Order: structure tokens, then sequence, then C-alpha cells
């Protein structure tokens, strides 16, 4: 049933719960909002991709991320990829908060909708991650009989030379290992979902509007007593999220920047110094190349 | 409601 585990529906209450013996396994669900401070735009933000796709003359915005349209007309996607590719990938304070969760032995799994690989770079291992919508890191030829793999460097050279990536062997289109709209999510998503959520003690949802399915429905996969904290610029997910009704008993919305939310939560736990050290050290290591 | 099946 609906056991009440938080004393109060606040970030403070969440911290107090996290400090209790009951909280052993945390699952993070994250989206584009945790990477916007790194310089990568999201979908919906009033800066968002969906507000700046006019120049591509699409039948509709989401078409640029739809598999059928991509296969017929890959050019807009790769043009957008040329424009959006950051000079360098650095993880945000949020990513490193998840890394810190890993180091504290609290992180059961991070489910990510993002394709920027910043979770890996932040130091989360493949075991710690479920990359629900794939990754830009590796790419594959679309031919079923060939399925040739291509590294990020090859793809970046293709993209920056404004040449549509074609397989050097079978000449088929080469597509980043991203799950486009209309494609199936990886099996790992469903298997991991079937195993992890029966033992999750806390759901931490960060930087997502919870619009894309079936990822959003993950929030309904948690036990009814499992507290769920949203750190996001606006409320989302309303077995959906219930922050404000009289029946609210386990859901908390902290509204603001993800980095600031993670800093605040870290502070409440006495982890702020640790987090800041982690971020600075890792950033320095990355800059040192 | 966008969908990746
Ligand atoms: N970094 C990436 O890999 C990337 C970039 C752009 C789009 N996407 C895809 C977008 C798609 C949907 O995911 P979703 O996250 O819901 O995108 P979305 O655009 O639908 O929602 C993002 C949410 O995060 C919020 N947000 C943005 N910036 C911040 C911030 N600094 N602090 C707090 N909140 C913020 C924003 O208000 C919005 O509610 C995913 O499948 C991604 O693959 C990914
Ligand atoms: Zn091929």
């Amino acid at each position: 049933q609906k056991e009440r585990l938080l004393d109060e529906l606040t970030l403070e209450g969440v911290a107090r719960y996290m400090q209790s013996e009951r909280c052993r396994r945390v699952i993070c669900l994250v989206g584009a909002g945790i990477s916007t401070s790194a310089g990568i735009p999201d979908f919906r933000s009033p800066t968002g991709l969906y507000d700046n796709l006019e120049k591509y003359h699409l039948p509709y915005p989401e078409a640029i991320f739809e598999i059928s349209y991509f296969k017929k007309h890959p050019e807009p996607f790769f043009a957008l990829a040329k424009e959006l590719y950051p000079g360098q990938f650095k993880p945000t304070i949020c990513h490193y908060f998840m890394r810190l969760l890993k180091d504290k032995g609290l992180l059961l799994r991070c489910y990510t909708q993002n394709i920027d690989t910043l979770e890996r770079i932040a130091g989360l291992e493949q075991e710690d991650l479920v990359e629900a919508h794939g990754t830009f890191y590796t790419s594959h030829c679309v031919s079923a009989s060939c399925r040739h793999e291509y590294p990020l460097s090859w793809m970046k050279e293709k993209i920056f030379s404004e040449v549509t990536p074609k397989c050097e062997d079978c000449q088929s289109l080469v597509k980043p290992d991203i799950v486009f709209f209309g494609e199936s999510l990886p099996a790992r998503f469903f298997s991991c979902m079937q195993s992890d959520f029966l033992k999750v003690d806390l759901l931490l949802v960060m930087g997502t509007s919870l619009q894309v399915q079936p990822f959003a429905s993950l929030i309904s996969k948690a036990p009814l007593s499992t507290p769920r904290l949203l750190i996001n610029k606006e409320k989302a997910g309303q077995g959906g999220m219930d922050f404000d009704s009289k029946k609210a008993y386990r859901d908390v919305a902290w509204l603001g920047e993800c980095d600031q939310g993670c800093l605040a939560l870290a502070e409440l736990l006495g982890w702020k110094k640790e987090l800041e050290d982690l971020v600075r050290r890792e950033h320095a290591s990355i800059d040192a190349q | 409601r966008a969908a990746x099946t």
C-alpha cells in the first residue's frame, strides 16, 4: 500500500529520508534539462530545438527526429548535428551528483533519455546506466546485411565536411545509434526496468518534461511507497506525479536549475564540498586532455 | 505524446 516515508514533502524531507537506513537504492531518471547548462539545447524550452527548426522546412518539428523522415531525408538532422555539436563534452554538476551517488553506494541505476554520453564521461559505468534512447557515441550503417560500425571521429568528420555519412563498404546511410521516434528502445531498457524498480527506495527525476514514451511511464513503475523527487524548471509528470493535491504523500517538486537543485540537496546531506571537489577535479582532468 | 516504440 501507500506507506508514507517522507516526514514532509520538501527537499529537506528528502534529504532526511536519504540519511535514514531505509534509503539504500536510488534510481535517477534524467533528460535534456541536465545538459542545457553544458551548452546543449533541449526540445521544449521557449532556446529549445522545437522553436528553431524553421530553416529546415519540415512538415513538423518532431519529423527531424523521426526515423522514416530521417531515412528519406537525413540532411536536416545532420545539418542540425553540425550546428549543435559542442566544442567539448563536459558533464554538469548534476552528472557529477549522480557520480557522487555512485561513489556513496546509493546509485542503483541511471536511466537517461540523453544521447550526449555525458553520463559515461562523468564516470558512470555501463553497468550503472540505461541509455534508453541510445547514443551519438557509436554509429551504424542502416543495411541489415552489413551493419558496419563507425566511431564518433569518423561521423564528426563526415558531419563537419557537410557530407551525408555513407558506409564506405555497402554505401548505405550511416545512422548514429540514437533511438529515433518510431524506433524500438533497447532490450536492456525493459529487462533492467523489470529488475530494478521492485527494489528502488528513491526516484530522482531531473531535467525532463516526461512527455516521451515509454520512458515517462517509468515513474509509474516504482512501488507506491517510493518517494519521487523532481528537480526541474517546471512541474512535470502530472500513477503520475502528485505534488499539490490533498492526496499528495510522496512526490516533491523542487523548481529551478538542475545544478542548483543538486547543489542544494548535496548541501543538505553535507556533500557540497565533496561534490564541488569532484566537479573541479574531473573538469581539470578533462581540460588536461 | 511522442513515442519511441
Ligand atoms: N543532451 C541530449 O542528449 C539531448 C538534447 C536535446 C534533446 N534531447 C532529447 C529530448 C528528449 C526528451 O527528453 P526531455 O528531457 O523531456 O526534453 P524536453 O525538452 O521535452 O524537456 C526538458 C525539460 O527540462 C527542463 N530544463 C531545461 N533546462 C533545465 C535546467 N538547466 N534546469 C532544470 N530544468 C531544465 C525544461 O523546462 C523541460 O521541462 C529525449 O529523448 C532526448 O534524447 C536530448
Ligand atoms: Zn554498410
